């Protein structure tokens, strides 16, 4: 042949730049993964094994490799778990496409072949899953507790798990609604006290103080979001301020969401100001010329409760407005105590959110990847044409996940994935790698499970990224 | 020291290569996007990382890229005219014009004078144009067959786009919008609405010319025999589009005087509007609540926040007039509308008309997750409405997918049998460029081009004028049975524009660049 | 250290260039000599300054030049067989074979497998042969028209030679000698004589087998009923081609004894020759004056210095035997001859025969200024007489001068549409190589090949199968009227030998070289 | 363009190599031509203006430069004059073809155009030529005297002119034979005396003596050519002569005298009175013991004769070569009326054999002289005179010299170039403009303006006739016929014909290939 024009040079540049990112984060997979040392440009040195944090500190200038960075962010938004696993899977797929492109297979044939393997891969993981009931709070407690044990705090996971379950079951109808909004649950952490003290508030709890306004209590509140001449101007400044208050008073708004301190006290209006926009969205769904009564919310009793360890908080209950919202109050000795307490709540809410959309449980420890690679090999024998080798390359790329967990466990990566493949042939998905005992063991008895949405979204989002990279012919720099 | 300090002139040898290399590089850039299987491309501006994006559209790539070559600049300008006027074939014009110049460069190495090559392409153009006229098949009767052809043309235009997956539901939207028109091909009559939320399959359609905009705060939901009058002026407050003028305010009473002066100025404006005897009022500027109550007290519906596209469209759909000056009463024509009703689609207040004069208009309501999806959905839909409106004016249709491009190349070959000496070689390269279009389509699909394209030559050689390429099964079949066809005006426009674009490059043997300022 | 010590092997793509460039370099060498206007060339041997010469003959150029690459040795050997078997079209085979590989080299860069190209050339070869059969017109009657066509064959064969001036006189000499044959194509029955003096137009034709060289010194001009007997031995002096033998001589009495016995040994052989009682004697060696007088005294003619080419021709003409041993009579068969004359042409004595067996034999006498003219005229006449032999065996003739080459290319082009995809491109390159032969002929004549070749393709496209190139007037005219034609056996052999030669080079992807000995 | 194959690089190499030869030699044209210094590789130097001598010392390795050397040699064989004129014309044509090749004209069109111009060139020179009678010896005498006036010796050209005329009239029939073979005329030169003394001998003359034979005169002699060396017995075959004692010494000595005596008796039986023995360097041609035996038979003995005279003696007096004594007989012998040795005062001892009385045409010119260099230049003067006479025999005409026919040729071909069409307009015109280099060179060596002189001649030839030209003796434009400057027509016709065939041969060469 000739191949004078070589567009594949950019293809190989995109694969090399994308594989370099997946090869780095690979060693951080699993609880036993090795820690990494990141040094900031200012000279600060930090050590963390979290994959989502390292990818943000890499400062990736390459366009194709930035797609994997955005791929990890899309995984945390939907499922919220398995950030490191997605980057590793997407890296092994592009590495397998290198051997296929050298054989002369066209990318569109490769791209369309992964879609058929993806549709078949979803059916395999679904049939082998374990259906569970969403209305049962015993499974939700055990699935969250065992999942948070592999997280940072394994001791207090038993306390924070029912706080997240009772919050979701309150804002979501059990076994009815398939969609859960994580922004409908607000977590407030303050210094002082201990994690043993937690309060689930059906209303909203904020961080603001009503100072210097001394009303501090408003019942049945409608909340809404919005030398002689020298002395005369001071009287005119009070007129302009009171003018805008008169229009508010006609509508009946007793609480405003932001010299005027005294005018708001005469009208018995609680002062809530310095509020973040993201915090307003939580209040938006819960409860001057354009200001009217129709845009006002509702409330029962507003007040500021000052405790020893929870600081100054605004407790507003009985909103009486269409919606379902709750609030969680978190206490703890130091800042790192309440920091990891809230981070464990986000991980708890994401796992519960995955169980609401898809009700199922699958084993961990590399089990879903080996069973997937086992059935796709037999499924590739029935296909004809170029789809035969493309599916086998998609199946063999699933071996990177179990081989990585076995490598971080000290075992032999080559001998482990070989023995497990025959265990799934005769047995079921229950077989897998147990990192706690350091050897091959039944994962079902180890009580290590993960929701189905984590594995399904991992294959769905990574495949769309791999197909998007292969379809790129070149890059053009405009101005 | 003939040309120095910024002034450069390429000689006959160098300006020859520079003219083609600059033009061929443009054609080779967008050639990967031809066909439904075409490749994507990444566009990133230098210095700004927020310009990242991926699109397979050949028209969008040529607009954002800069061109420093005056020879390649002519080819880019001819591509933008193709997209702005006809709307389809932007990639086809660029690729076909580039292949003519790539083959013309090899003929010059044979010492064939450029004027001789031009004389050959002019005779081959007439022979290739008559081939489409003989193969054009229209339908005077059988609107079912005429409507089915519109669905095939709409599904073909939507190919290689963001909507290509859901296009099956969109063919019913685009054809019905043009089918209800049944008349002049004015596209202002068909409004396009872009709303957030819902998937692409949730896009609705309204035949009563639904408005994308909401009016007022409290407005009547029904009105009988509403007279449409458009006006252009600020209805909100004083100092409209006036910068540099201030007002001295010494106290609060001075502000109340402005509020009284504002209500006094608005009252005089409402009086002149009511002297027209209208039941409805339209203006581009927002309407304040005080004149809104003056309109609601008299039954006049207050319409505000109109754009430039609204005044032009609201005039023809309702049969009204722009009427920028409402000062002199009853000197302007008023629109005719049977009913104006409020319809909520996408959690937004929308304005729906009924029984308007010439009520063949309609509106398509798009549904998408974000604005970037809606913007690309409108560009793909608007390009489809252009060729469908052209199909109503000329109902002749031809078969696409390599069928029409290969048929024209066969007529040029037979013309090469009777011809003088030098024009024979020139027309042969013209026929080879027509066969490059079905060849590139097969390359982007992964199929073997040399196998499929060469069989089409033997297919159209003896009978079988309807043969073509099938991308679905990767074989050759009847284009009439598979339902792949395009308009006749599109093929004639791409064929002539590509011939005129490549003709200008040959006529330029030298490029004189002056000293840049 | 896999390949060393002189043994090397070239890789796939490298031996692809090594095989093609080696063959094309041989092709590009003889292209300047193709045609009657073909350019000359200089050949200078290394170490010998006296070897400087000039010739336009393509066959002579290929024989003297050594060949290095083994791939080019196949092409040269196929050109050598073409000259020995036929004698015409040696350059046409090498040039046509080079054009096939030059086009095949561009097809490999298109990812066309070599086995696929071979399958295309085989099917195109059958169509090229069938086009010659319909165009070939033989003569079953009207021998005058057959003899007129024979003069056209001589004019084409003798073109591009040093004989072009007087060539019009040589057209009659070549045809007359072949018409007297009426038998197998063996040319040993027709003797060739090269003598100095006179001009080329003074060349005679003798039907009595006029010999090459003289005999003795004083010989009878005419003898009645001479019996021919060939013998091989020295009749001149003792010890012919004998080294190391000596004769002992004691004194002056034995000095003359070996001198008289030397004549006695010759006279003893003379007595044994006359035992047959013949009238004439022929020897390969010379004849001394003493046995020459013994021959003339008894009425026997003395013929001496008959080379190996003579003794084999004298055996069939005279109907005799080599008769190496004359020692005893009636051990050999003698010859029969009526009259032996002597004609002086070009300051030499020539021996004429009359009344001999095989009356179909004749001899053509050549006369020129220098030996270089006689040498070139011999190969020109020998090649002309061999081609005319095939015209008598096969009377079918075709029109040359670009007429026959374009007809075969037209049939291959029509077959390219009836063949599937991959075999269509390979046939077009095969038909394109056939159009390269009339193109090179026009280039060597200083005319425009672009116009002339293109007009022939348009002429043979619809009717007018007899159109061809006219080198005299520099335009296109009828070949039947202008009297230009070539033999069918020659064109059929050039067509097949060129296709088989290019098939071997294309099939070989690797060359394994060993260590030189 | 592309031009994958570039034959033009060989064409430009051939033209540049051929023009470089004509650029050097052009300065030697004319009687006033400049001289040159030729330094041989050994360090020896010499000064000569002869163009033919310089070209032999050039030692050109380039093929195109070698064909010009062969072109100058072919001109001396036919006409014998105008060697430098042919080389200059051959160099000027290729220089004008360079401008034609840049315009894109193919050489075959250029080569065919020069042949049509050559056809018209011969007709123009024929009409301008003045026909003269070959039987008239008055004009023929002044033709050889004028041609030898520009040669080395201008003093003796007067008396040597009729000596060459009478030698041709004897061996060539006047107004009959179109071709004349100069090989039948030989020149014998000896030291002493003067060139003014000339003797035309109808027989043969040799520079040897009758030594050792003391006869010196024979009347009615019989002559024959013996190639066999007369000496002691010697055989080409391997032999040996064994000498042991005094008995074997006399046995060999007596047989050496007996073997020679047996060979001498074979000559006496035939009656041959004059023995001409060819010189042989392999073995001794004649010994001392044979000198004693040949004197007893009273037979003239002559030896040391080159092979060139053997071919002349055969045709002159009718002898035949004899390679062996047994083959020596009366059939191979010639005859003559008088064969002797004529010894004059300063002419040395000459062998005069006259009165052959057989069929043939032969003559021998004997010219005396003082210095060996004086007799050699006399041989060149007679040889050049015979070449000029030979030109008048083949073609009878006379044309003016000093570049006169070059202007008339260049002027008329311009008018013919206007009547033609196609590429022949520029090709013939380039052939005409290249003919002005000959008169431009003669005006440069004469001390005049080369550009202004050629311009005036074109006007004088337009209104007048060929008489106008350049006179190098007076240094100005004058009547060529009145200045006694004339050249035969064959010199100018052969100059255009031979030069055209060489230029056409060079244009037909695309590439050179080295073989082994």
């Amino acid at each position: 042949y000739q191949d004078r024009d070589k567009p594949a040079q950019i293809r190989f540049s995109n694969i090399s730049a994308a594989k370099a990112v997946a090869d780095a984060i690979r060693t951080s997979l699993g609880p036993k993964g090795m820690d990494k040392m990141i040094q900031d440009g200012k000279g600060d040195v930090t050590i963390t094994n979290d994959g989502a944090t390292i990818l943000k500190q890499m400062q990736v200038l390459h366009p194709a490799a930035r797609m994997l960075v955005e791929l990890s962010k899309a995984q945390d938004i939907e499922a919220g778990d398995g950030t490191t696993s997605v980057v590793i899977i997407a890296g092994s797929l592009l590495d397998s496409c290198t051997k296929l492109l050298q054989k002369g297979i066209h990318p569109t044939i490769i791209s369309e072949s992964f879609q058929k393997a993806l549709e078949k891969g979803i059916e395999i993981l679904t049939d082998m899953s374990r259906p569970v009931e969403l209305s049962d709070r015993e499974t939700l407690l055990n699935s969250a507790t065992t999942s948070l044990n592999s997280k940072v705090v394994s001791q207090y996971s038993s306390l924070l798990s029912p706080m997240s379950v009772n919050a979701v079951m309150k804002v979501i109808d059990p076994a009815t609604a398939t969609s859960v909004d994580l922004r409908d649950i607000k977590i407030v952490k303050k210094l002082g006290g201990t994690i043993d003290d937690c309060e689930l508030v059906e209303g909203l709890v904020l961080t603001q103080k009503v100072s210097n306004s001394g009303i501090t209590r408003v019942e049945k509140a409608k909340i809404g979001l919005i030398y002689a001449q020298m002395d005369r101007v001071l009287r005119e400044e009070r007129a302009y301020i009171l003018n805008l208050v008169k229009q508010i008073k006609k509508t009946g708004c007793n609480v405003l969401l932001i010299l005027a301190l005294h005018f708001l006290n005469k009208m018995k209006i609680m002062v809530i100001k310095d509020i973040e926009r993201e915090d307003i969205e939580f209040i938006c769904k819960t409860i001057i010329d354009q200001f009217t009564a129709d845009m006002l919310g509702s409330a029962e009793l507003a007040e500021e409760v000052n405790l020893n360890g929870s600081g100054k908080l605004l407790k507003i209950t009985g909103c009486a407005s269409p919606g379902k919202t709750v609030t969680i109050v978190v206490r703890g000795s130091n800042k790192l105590v309440i920091e990891e307490a809230e981070r464990s709540i986000h991980d708890a809410l994401c796992v519960i959110r995955c169980l609401v959309k898809k009700r199922a449980l699958i084993a961990g420890g590399g089990a879903p990847e080996i069973e997937l690679a086992l059935r796709l090999t037999e499924y590739s024998r029935t296909l004809s044409g170029m789809e035969s080798y493309c599916v086998r390359a998609f199946a063999d790329a699933m071996e990177v996940i179990p081989s990585t967990l076995a490598e971080n466990a000290g075992l032999n990566p080559i001998s482990t994935v070989t023995e497990l493949r025959n265990r799934h042939a005769q047995g079921e998905k229950t077989a897998g790698i147990n990192v706690r005992k350091g050897g091959i063991s039944n994962i079902l008895e180890e009580l290590v499970v993960q929701p189905l949405l984590v594995s399904v979204s991992a294959l769905t989002l990574a495949t769309e990224t791999v197909r998007s990279i292969l379809k790129i012919d070149d890059v053009v720099n405009t101005r | 020291n003939i040309f120095k300090a910024g002034a450069d002139e390429e000689r006959a040898e160098t300006a020859r290569l520079t003219s083609f290399i600059g033009a061929i590089a443009i054609g080779d850039l967008v050639k990967s996007t031809l066909g439904p299987k075409g490749m994507d491309k990444i566009l990133l501006s230098s210095g700004r990382d927020a310009s990242l994006m991926v699109t397979n559209d050949g028209a969008t790539i040529l607009k954002n890229i800069g061109v420093d070559n005056p020879a390649a600049k002519v080819l880019v300008d001819m591509s933008r005219v193709q997209d702005d006027e006809v709307g389809d074939g932007t990639t086809s014009v660029t690729v076909l014009a580039a292949e003519l110049l790539r083959e013309a460069e090899s003929l010059i190495a044979k010492k064939i004078h450029p004027q001789t090559i031009i004389a050959g392409w002019r005779e081959a153009t007439k022979a290739a144009r008559e081939a489409l006229l003989s193969s054009a098949v229209d339908h005077g009767s059988d609107e079912v067959k005429f409507r089915q052809d519109l669905m095939n043309i709409a599904g073909t235009t939507l190919s290689s786009k963001l909507l290509t997956h859901h296009k099956d539901h969109f063919t019913k939207l685009a054809v019905e919008a043009v089918l209800r028109l049944k008349g002049s091909g004015n596209l202002e009559a068909i409004h396009i609405i872009k709303k957030l939320g819902g998937s692409l399959a949730d896009s609705y359609l309204d035949e009563g010319f639904l408005l994308d905009k909401k009016i007022g705060v409290n407005q009547p939901k029904r009105i009988e025999n509403a007279k449409i009058l458009i006006a252009n002026t600020g209805m909100d407050t004083d100092k409209i589009k006036i910068f540099g003028s201030r007002v001295r305010v010494d106290s609060t009473a001075k502000v109340a005087e402005i509020e009284h002066a504002e209500k006094e100025k608005m009252k005089e404006k409402v009086e002149r509007i009511l002297k027209h005897g209208i039941n409805c009022f339209i203006n581009r500027q927002l309407i304040y609540n005080y004149p809104e109550q003056l309109f609601g007290a008299a039954g006049v519906m207050a319409i505000e926040h109109a754009d430039f596209a609204g005044v032009e469209r609201l005039a023809l759909v309702t049969g009204g007039e722009i009427a920028s000056t409402f000062d002199h009463p009853e000197l302007v024509k008023l629109g005719s509308c049977k009913l104006i009703e409020e319809v909520m689609i996408g959690e937004d207040k929308l304005i729906h008309f009924s029984g308007v004069a010439l009520g063949e208009a309609c509106t398509i309501v798009l549904r998408g997750a974000t604005q970037q999806i809606l913007d690309e959905a409108e560009r793909s839909l608007h390009d489809a409405l252009c060729v469908l409106a052209q199909t109503v004016k000329d109902s002749r249709t031809v078969y696409g997918g390599g069928c029409s491009e290969m048929l024209m190349a066969h007529a040029v070959t037979q013309l090469a049998n009777r011809t003088p000496g030098k024009e024979a070689v020139a027309m042969e390269s013209y026929a080879k460029a027509l066969r490059m279009l079905p060849t590139i389509i097969a390359d982007n699909a992964g199929y073997d081009s040399a196998d499929l394209v060469a069989q089409l030559r033997a297919a159209h050689s003896e009978g079988n004028t309807t043969a073509g390429l099938d991308m679905r099964e990767g074989t050759i079949g009847d284009m009439a049975i598979l339902g792949i066809t395009e308009s006749f005006q599109v093929k004639r426009q791409v064929l002539l524009s590509a011939a005129e674009a490549a003709e200008v490059i040959l006529r330029v043997d030298n490029i004189i660049k002056a000293a840049p300022r």
